[PDB]
RNA sequence: GGCGACACACGUGCUACAAUGCCCACUACAAAGCGAUGCCACCCGGCAACGGGGAGCUAAUCGCAAAAAGGUGGGCCCAGUUCGGAUUGGGGUCUGCAACCCGACCCCAUGAAGCCGGAAUCGCUAGUAAUCGCGGAUCAGCCAUGCCGCGGUGAAUACG
RNA sequence: CGCGGGGUGGAGCAGCCCGGUAGCUCGUCGGGCUCAUAACCCGAAGGUCGUCGGUUCAAAUCCGGCCCCCGCAACCA
RNA sequence: UCGCCUCCUAAAAGGUAACGGAGGCGCCCAAAGGUCCCCUCAGGCGGGACGGAAAUCCGCCGGAGAGCGCAAGGGUAGAAG
C-alpha cells in the first residue's frame, strides 16, 4: 500500500441489537449500526416474526362459523 | 493486522468442513477466497468528474483502501460519453483488508438492506466466482447518512479459487453468507 | 435515528415523525409512544439512545412494515387478479375498484386526460 | 377540513360521531 | 358485510351440499349471484348468470369469501376504438 | 341484468391548496321543524360505528340536541407540511329476503392531484355578499355535496 | 444518354454548406366568444427526412447506387 | 478529364495502354515526436445496482479477425498497438 493516500484502518469496536463484533478493524473506529440480521434477529436466525399467509388462512376461517 | 475473525473462521472451521464434504488429497486443492474487487460505474458524473472524488472518497472510507479510477473504453453516442472521461470507481482488495472488509460486509452491511431477504444463489458464475450489487451506500458502517449527496451502488465480485460454483458456494455459505436458498 | 427498513425521520416531534415510517401514523404513533412511556412532545432529534432502541424494538415487532408490509398488499391485489374477479379486473385496467363512476372524473385512478374529437 | 372524516370537523361536517367526535355531554 | 349472517341462497347450497355425498360431480346452472361461496363448493364446477347468460366458473380455495357474482361479470367492453 | 357502462367533451356543485390557518382540550349564545308502526334520555359493553339493557313523551310538559363559527388554553412553524384527504389494502357495524355488479357508517393502514387556476366567466347593493351550523320533505337504508327552509357572526362598494 | 437543382408532419416552405439541434405559415384536434357559423382568442397533436447501402462515436446533414420531380442541352448532319 | 497515393487490369522480376474497374490526397500531431520502463487486442459465453445490443466490473475461451490520425495495400502484439 503506497505512503500516502489512505483511510487508517485501526483497530475498533462497533455495535448493534446484540452485543459487540470485537472484529472491527477498520477506519473511524467506535461505529454504531442499526440493527443486524445476523447476531439473528430479522430474517437469519429466522425469527419469521410478524409472520404473514394469513390472508387465504383466514378467509377459510372466519367463514363457516359466522 | 494479520487477525481478523473470519480469516480466522476460514482456518478453523470452514476449510475443515470442507474437506469432510468434497474431500480431498491436497491442502491446495482446498478452495481459498482470493480478491473481493469493487466497482463503482457511475454514468452519474459524466461531465462533472468533481462528484467523483466524493465517490472516491466513500470508498476508500469503507474499503481502506484508495480506488483507482476507470476511464471509457471505446467512445458511445446514446448515453454522451466521449472515450476520454471517467466511468467510475474500481478498487481490488485481497489479503486482511479483503477479509476485515467482507467481515464488515457480512456482519453488518447486508443486515441493514431493506428487506433483504437473503442473497440471490444463482450468480454464481457457473466457473465458482459469485457477484452482487447494491443500491444504496449508506448500509455500511462508515457512512454517516448526512455524508451521501446522493445514492450510488456497486458491483461487488468475489474470485475464488474453487474450480465449481457448487464448491464456490460451500465457502461462502460457510463463512456466513446469508442466501436465499 | 433509524426505524425499521431505513426510513430516518428527525428534529420535528416524535408522534410527528413517527408517521413518516410507512404503515404507521397518527394513532399507531400515539400508540406506542405510551406503550414505551415515552414522552410523545420531544422531539426524535434529542432522546435516549435507549428509549431509541426502546422505541424501535416495539414498532418493528409490533405490528408489520415498510418492507413486508407493501410487498403484503402487493400480493394481496395480485390475487385479487388472476383469480379472475371482478375486483381483480378494476386492478388489472387500472379503473377504480370501489364502485364510483367512470363517465367522468376517475382521474386520480386514470390518469390524466386523454383527449380525442366529437 | 370538513372532508376529513379522521378530525371533529369533518365528522360534524358529515354529521357522524367516533373516536374522533365522541357523543358526550 | 353480514357476520352473524353470510347468506348463501339455498337453491343451490341443497345441490352442492348433496354433490359433496352423493359421489358425483358436474356442471350446476344458477342465477343466484348474491350468494356467498365455499367450502364445499370448491372443485365444483358453478354456471353463474350475468343477465344474459348462464356462464361457467371452476371453484377453487381462494375465491373464498367472493360472492359468485364476482367471477361472472355483467357487461361487455373491450375499450372504445 | 341495465338505468351506476368510460378514449373523451360540457353544465351545476362539494372539498381544498393553508398561519385572519390546522389539531386537541375546556367553555358558552340560536331559530325552525320532526318524533309513542317513532324520537330514544340514562347505565353497561365496545377505540368506535353500533349493540345490550332500559325510563319519559299522543309531546311549550319527554326526545332528536352537540348548534357551529365564537371563546379560552395549549400545540403545529411555512413544510406538499399536524396543510389536503382522492386512491387502495385489511378489519368490522347497520338496514335489508339479499349490498358481486351498485349501499351508507366506524376503525387501522394508505396517503394522490392541489402552492389560487388560459382565453373566458357568475352571483350579490345590507342584515345582502362571504362564512358557520341546524331542521324537514322523499325515505328500509342510501350514494344529499342536492333541494325547500332556520337561525349565528357579518363586510365592501355605487363617481356616474 | 448528357450536365444543374430537388424529394422533410395533411398542403406549401425553411433546416442540409458547417454532423449532435427538425423549424415557419396553413390545415387538423380540444376549449372559449356567438342564438348560431365564419372571423377572432387560449391550448394541443402530428415526422424519421424518397429509398438501399457506406462513413463516423453520432447522418435530414458527408459519400455511393437505384427511383421519381423540375430545369437546361441534344450542334456541324 | 489534366498533378499526387492505393488496388486491380499487369500475362508469379521491373516495367507496361484505353474517355478500362474502383477509391483517396492538396492535410494533420508540441504530442500523434525521442528514449527507458511496463502493459496486450477484437470478439463469444457466464456473472454483476441503477447499465439497455452496447459506460464500468469479474471469470473463462479468444493468435490476431482489433489498434496503428485519414484511402487502400503491405505490414505489425517477439510491436509498429
Ligand atoms: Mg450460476
Ligand atoms: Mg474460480
Ligand atoms: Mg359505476
Ligand atoms: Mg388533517
Ligand atoms: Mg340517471
Ligand atoms: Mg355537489
Ligand atoms: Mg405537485
Ligand atoms: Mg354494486
Ligand atoms: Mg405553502
Ligand atoms: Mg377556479
Ligand atoms: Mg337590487
Ligand atoms: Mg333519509
Ligand atoms: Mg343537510
Ligand atoms: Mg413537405
Ligand atoms: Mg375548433
Ligand atoms: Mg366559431
Ligand atoms: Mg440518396
Ligand atoms: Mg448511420
Ligand atoms: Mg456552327
Ligand atoms: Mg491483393
Ligand atoms: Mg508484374
Ligand atoms: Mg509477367
Ligand atoms: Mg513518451
Ligand atoms: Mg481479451
Ligand atoms: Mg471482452
Ligand atoms: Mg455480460
Ligand atoms: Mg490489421
Ligand atoms: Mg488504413
Ligand atoms: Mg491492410
Amino acid at each position: 500500500m503506497k505512503e500516502g493516500i489512505h483511510p487508517k484502518l485501526v483497530p475498533a469496536r462497533i455495535i448493534c441489537g446484540c452485543g459487540n463484533v470485537i472484529e472491527t478493524y477498520s477506519t473511524k473506529p467506535e461505529i454504531y449500526v442499526e440493527v443486524c440480521s445476523k447476531c439473528h434477529p430479522f430474517y437469519t436466525g429466522q425469527q419469521r416474526f410478524v409472520d404473514t399467509e394469513g390472508r387465504v388462512e383466514r378467509f377459510q376461517r372466519r367463514y363457516g362459523d359466522s | 493486522p494479520l487477525d481478523v475473525a473470519l480469516k480466522r473462521k476460514y482456518y478453523e472451521e470452514v476449510r475443515p468442513e470442507l474437506i469432510r464434504r468434497f474431500g480431498y488429497q491436497n491442502v491446495w486443492e482446498v478452495p481459498r477466497l482470493e480478491k473481493v474487487v469493487i466497482n463503482q460505474g457511475l454514468g452519474e458524473a459524466k461531465e462533472d468528474a468533481r462528484i467523483l472524488e466524493k465517490a472516491a472518497q466513500e470508498l476508500a472510507l469503507i474499503t481502506g483502501q484508495k480506488p483507482a479510477v476507470t476511464r471509457a473504453k471505446k467512445s458511445i453516442s446514446n448515453f454522451k460519453l466521449r472515450k476520454g472521461m471517467p466511468i467510475g470507481l474500481r478498487v481490488t482488495l485481497r489479503r486482511d483488508r479483503m477479509w476485515i472488509f467482507l467481515e464488515k460486509l457480512l456482519n453488518v452491511a447486508l443486515p441493514r438492506i431493506r428487506d433483504f431477504r437473503g442473497l440471490n444463489p444463482n450468480s454464481f458464475d457457473g466457473r465458482g466466482n459469485y457477484n452482487l450489487g447494491l443500491r444504496e451506500q449508506l448500509i455500511f458502517p462508515e457512512i454517516t447518512y448526512d455524508m451521501v449527496d446522493a445514492l450510488r451502488g456497486m458491483d461487488i465480485a468475489v474470485v475464488t479459487t474453487a474450480e465449481t460454483d457448487e464448491e464456490a458456494r460451500a465457502l461462502l455459505e460457510l463463512l456466513g453468507f446469508p442466501f436465499r436458498k | 435515528a433509524r426505524i425499521a427498513g431505513v426510513e430516518i425521520p428527525r428534529n420535528k416531534r416524535v408522534d410527528v415523525a413517527l408517521t413518516y415510517i410507512y404503515g404507521i401514523g397518527k394513532a399507531r404513533a400515539k400508540e406506542a409512544l405510551e406503550k414505551t412511556g415515552i414522552n410523545p412532545a420531544t422531539r426524535v432529534k434529542d432522546l435516549t439512545e435507549a428509549e431509541v432502541v426502546r422505541l424501535r424494538e416495539y414498532v418493528e415487532n409490533t405490528w408489520k412494515l415498510e418492507g413486508e408490509l407493501r410487498a403484503e398488499v402487493a400480493a394481496n391485489i395480485k390475487r385479487l387478479m388472476d383469480i379472475g374477479c371482478y375486483r381483480g379486473l378494476r386492478h388489472r385496467r387500472g379503473l377504480p375498484v370501489r364502485g364510483q363512476r367512470t363517465r367522468t372524473n376517475a382521474r386520480t385512478r386514470k390518469g390524466p386526460r386523454k383527449t380525442v374529437a366529437a | 377540513g370538513k372532508g376529513d372524516r379522521r378530525t371533529r370537523r369533518g365528522k360534524i361536517w358529515r354529521g357522524t360521531y367516533g373516536k374522533y367526535r365522541p357523543r358526550k355531554k | 358485510s353480514l357476520k352473524k349472517g353470510v347468506f348463501v341462497d339455498d337453491h343451490l347450497l341443497e345441490k352442492v351440499l348433496e354433490l359433496n355425498a352423493k359421489g358425483e360431480k358436474r356442471l350446476i346452472k344458477t342465477w343466484s349471484r348474491r350468494s356467498t361461496i365455499v367450502p364445499e363448493m370448491v372443485g365444483h364446477t358453478i354456471a353463474v348468470y350475468n343477465g344474459k347468460q348462464h356462464v361457467p366458473v371452476y371453484i377453487t380455495e381462494n375465491m373464498v369469501g367472493h360472492k359468485l357474482g364476482e367471477f361472472a361479470p355483467t357487461r361487455t367492453y373491450r375499450g372504445h376504438g
